[PDB]
DNA sequence: TTCAACTGCTTTCGCATGCTCCCAACTACTTTTCCTCACACTTGTACTCCA
DNA sequence: TGGAGTACAAGTGTGAGGAAAAGTAGTTGGGAGGTGAAAGCAGTTGAA
């Protein structure tokens, strides 16, 4: 946070989380028979079936920052490249990338050919990536409220 | 409700920038993280006082020694009057002595009258349960645990004409099952070592344990911390150790091991918040605010924050704050090793919505370290809080109102001895310096009247000649003793060795005494480049060494003048090691002892390489 | 250089509980520092530093000095001790500078 | 007889190829030789209560 | 008065507890490897 809460002559704090998930991220199996001293799983390592706490931190803090420059395509492509095919929390944020697109693009500033059937992908990507969030293990989402959010996006689609 | 859950666990460590976005397009805070945002919270004490009175371990079977919370007796179960704050604590020799009003702070009462019931066993725990807001009152009873028994008392109908607090009792129900019991809770519900039972409390103080009980006995747990609490009022007890939490319903037949903390943590403390649903759990490495569940009150594990300090003796106190739109929950962890505190400010909103702010700390009193910290219910963004501590190696009970707005006994009990013949003879040296300080102020004052005289100048003329005879004798005392291969005094004179008083003028003598010698066997070490370890800086002259020492003792002495002269002169009588021989002396012995070892020792005796 | 000739040669532990004086005891025994060199200390260069550390008036310089003159047999010569015999550090505080600190 | 047969050999180009580690990356416990002094008994010299 | 036990102290004797860079230990998790036709047409045997 000392780079995140400085913001004066900063290195933005998110380049350091990129430093973390580029050198410590390993997909080894948790072997569990060796007696672990001085490295402990739940808050500093990133094995299979355990996404790292710093890896999913670099996901959320680079989507909140991605809103606050108003680049969403730069991370929506970037989340697409790992198949974290075990955890459900990365599938919600991979739905939440397109949910920020379908909120920002659905303005149109008119007062009409490609912008209507581009958002129709971004609604469909939020709907399928939220279902695979429900398909994986335990991570509950307010999917009753999101469809109240998504239908309010549809009210400007029509 | 936000988005972050797992169904078994729910995390928010320090400045993770947590996982709870929703993208609300309402153009005012378009994110609903598990974090708040506001300004700072610095904490200042409001200090007051309430009352007073093997080595590398601690026995975990002690829980408390004091409790203090608002009470509502039978007369307050009848009349309009509601609320008197009391204190239940221990004192005496071994803590076996068992024994008020709020003016602006908490204070002991005016009538200075405690209720001294005599107990024949050391006290391990003192608590009053407190009642729920579904029963409408504040409980008048009190349960304590001794080392040899288990005694339950009760406060009944105190007075106002003399503030008399009187006790009824339950009897000491001794260990019919002969095992030490650990932590009690009422909300005779007891937790023995490994096993437990549910008891029955009598209203009859004029003359017990049911046939429903159980155990959590872990064969692979070698400590004896145990802990029970009523959880969500539906006859569900939570039995703990330093390994796991078991949820046990003692009304049905349904047991569950819920938490299992053997891998990289333990369980340090579990304070039951007076709220019916929200209750904290303190583990090591993390502070857990695991509440109960909305549909079915079994257990719902809520947002938690990690805790970096690691120790084996950590506890917690937790005090609520009622505000209109939300409820705060401050979390004071403490230990038995240090005096520090650690606090965190959670928040409870209406839809079981939790957030966080951050962490801070304060300082305490340097006599020992705390062992138990107790908060005040206080009968009901400019935050306030109040609590009271009790430190180890002490028995005083202070008072603090924190808000948004060293003498060791062995250095003292070693001196001041109490004999009769040896009562003033230690002061014979005190009479000795008064015989010498009155002397050695008149002997110097001979020389203080001597200022740039001829009467003092002829001493140094004899001084340059009285050292010069015995030193050329000493130079040739080292040539006759040179065939040795096997030392500095500057007290060769015997006149006074004190009879000249000037800092610049003796430097004219000694540097001319340095210009006296040019031959071999005589060498003098530096003084203007070697004295400087005292000022820790540049000393360009021996004269201006005294200059800031003249600027040093102006206010602290009578006349401040001649003593600073003579100590600088005494360094010239002490630092001046000036009888080193010349280069024939090291060189004759840097090769002779180099020959006592063979060629193996030659090259392994090597310098001048880097 | 092997794995214990590198760890002894580095600063692994600091000198503790008077460990620094006790190597001077092996240094005054494996070669006798008596009868070869001179074990006299400049104790006035010692007490000059200790006054301005605590900033009492300098009256206590001589008041400490009359204490040392009264207790020490052969008033001068706060000498350093020697130990050539065995590992048995004597429980007397035989070292010169430490005696000044108790004085 | 009548018939297959399957073996043999030849142009055309040609396409044209088919017991399981050995060693890295993690990590951990153990290996190898060193280092500085506590415990306890005993011994001395004293002054107490000894007839 | 002439002769014994209280304990100030003091040196004798014996191992034990501490340190670390190295090594071997215990698992994995990668990697390139290495251990016939399209058609002839004939002779010969084919078989109940």
């Amino acid at each position: 946070v000392e780079i995140l809460d400085n913001l004066s002559n900063s290195s933005s704090g998110l380049d350091f989380l990129q430093w973390m998930c580029q050198i410590y991220s390993s997909k080894s199996r948790f072997v569990q028979n060796i007696n672990y001293r001085s490295i402990v799983p739940p808050f500093q390592t990133g094995s299979r079936t355990h996404t790292a706490k710093f890896a999913i931190t670099y996901l959320w803090s680079s989507l909140i920052n991605c809103q606050k420059s108003m680049l969403i395509d730069k991370i929506s492509e970037w989340v697409l490249t790992p198949p974290f095919m075990e955890d459900a929390e990365v599938w919600f944020i991979y739905a939440s990338c397109h949910l920020l697109k379908a909120d920002t693009l659905s303005r149109q500033f008119v007062n009409r050919d490609i912008k209507i059937n581009q958002v129709i992908k971004h609604i469909h990507y939020v709907r399928t990536f939220l279902k695979i969030c429900l398909d994986k293990g335990g991570f509950a989402v307010p999917s009753r409220l999101i469809e109240n959010q998504l239908k309010s996006f549809e009210s400007r689609l029509y | 409700l936000g988005v972050g859950v797992q169904g078994a666990s729910l995390y928010c460590p320090q400045e993770n920038y947590t996982t709870k976005k929703q993208e609300k397009p309402q153009w005012l805070r378009p994110v609903d993280d598990t974090l708040a945002e506001d300004a700072l919270d610095l904490h200042i004490v409001v200090k007051s006082l309430l009352c007073d009175t093997d080595a590398f371990f601690w026995d975990p079977t002690v829980a408390n020694r004091l409790d203090s919370q608002y009470i509502q007796t039978a007369s307050d179960l009848r009349n309009y009057r509601d609320g008197t704050e009391i204190i239940a604590y221990a004192s005496g020799k071994t803590g076996s002595v068992l024994n008020l009003t709020r003016q602006n702070t908490l204070h002991l009462n005016r009538h200075n009258n405690v209720t001294s019931i005599e107990l024949h066993s050391p006290i391990k725990s003192i608590k009053i349960p407190g009642a729920s807001e579904s029963i409408g009152r504040r409980s008048n009873l009190v349960g304590i645990i001794t080392e040899n028994s288990f005694q339950i008392f009760r406060i009944e109908s105190v007075h106002s004409r003399s503030c008399d607090v009187m006790v009824s009792s339950s009897e000491p129900l001794y260990f019919v099952e002969i095992d030490d019991l650990q932590v009690v809770d009422f909300a005779a519900i007891i937790d023995i070592k490994g096993n437990w039972s549910i008891g029955r409390i009598p209203k009859n103080f004029n003359n017990l344990i049911d046939n429903l009980h159980g155990t959590i006995f872990d064969p692979e747990e070698l400590s004896s911390w145990k802990r029970i609490e009523w959880f969500s009022h539906f006859q569900k007890i939570l039995v703990f150790d330093r390994s796991k939490m078991i949820e046990i319903d003692f009304m049905n037949n349904w047991q569950t091991e819920v938490v299992q903390a053997k891998a990289w943590s333990n369980i340090r403390d579990y304070k039951r918040i007076d709220d019916k649903n929200g209750i904290l759990l303190t583990s090591r490495e993390i502070i857990i605010v695991g509440a109960s569940e909305s549909n079915d009150p079994v257990r719902r594990i809520s947002w938690k924050h990690d805790l970096d300090p690691d120790d084996t003796t950590l506890r917690i106190t937790v005090q609520k704050v009622k505000k209109p739109d939300h409820i705060l929950l401050v979390a004071f962890v403490y230990s038995m090793r240090h005096k520090r505190i650690y606090m965190h400010v959670f928040s409870h909103r209406k839809a079981n919505l939790f957030q966080s702010l951050g962490c801070s700390t304060v300082l305490e009193i340097p006599g020992g370290t705390p062992t138990g910290i107790e908060t005040i219910l206080t009968l009901d963004f400019e935050l306030v809080v109040d609590f009271l501590v009790k430190l180890r190696n002490s028995s005083e009970v202070y008072y603090y109102a924190l808000s948004n707005t060293v003498d060791h006994p062995e250095w003292a009990s070693l001196f001041n001895n109490a004999d009769e013949r040896e009562k003033e003879s230690i002061g014979a040296l005190v009479s000795q310096i008064k015989l010498k300080e009155r002397e050695r102020i008149s002997r110097v004052q001979n020389l203080i009247e001597h200022e740039n005289s001829h009467d003092e100048d002829k001493y140094l003329q004899d001084l340059g000649y009285r050292l010069s005879i015995a030193t050329n004798e000493l130079l040739e005392s080292w040539q006759k003793t040179k065939d040795e291969s096997i030392h500095s005094k500057l007290k060769n004179l015997l006149e006074n060795s004190d009879s000249f008083a000037s800092i610049p003028e003796f430097s004219s003598l000694l540097d001319q005494f340095f210009q006296y010698y040019q031959d071999q066997d005589v060498t003098f070490i530096g003084f203007e480049k070697l004295l400087h370890l005292f000022l820790h800086e540049d000393v360009p002259g021996l004269d201006i060494f005294y200059n800031k020492l003249l600027q040093c003792w102006v206010l602290v002495s009578p006349q401040a003048e001649l003593l600073t002269k003579e100590i600088v002169k005494d360094i010239i009588w002490s630092l001046a090691r000036l009888e080193k021989p010349s280069l024939f002396e090291p060189i004759q012995n840097e090769i002779s002892r180099s020959l006592s070892g063979p060629y193996q020792d030659i090259i392994s005796s090597w310098d001048m390489d880097d | 250089l092997p794995n214990y000739y590198v760890s002894i040669l580095e600063g692994s532990i600091s000198p503790f509980n008077g460990q620094l004086y006790n190597k001077i005891a092996l240094t005054c025994g494996m070669i006798h520092f008596k009868e070869f060199f001179n074990s006299e200390i400049s104790c006035q260069g010692l007490l000059l530093k200790l006054v301005m550390q605590c900033a009492l008036p300098p009256e206590f310089y001589f008041y400490t000095k009359q204490v040392i003159e009264f207790e020490e047999t052969d008033i001068r010569n706060l000498t350093l001790w020697e130990r050539t015999d065995e590992r048995h550090t004597g429980r007397v505080s035989n070292h010169a500078e430490l005696r000044v600190l108790s004085y």
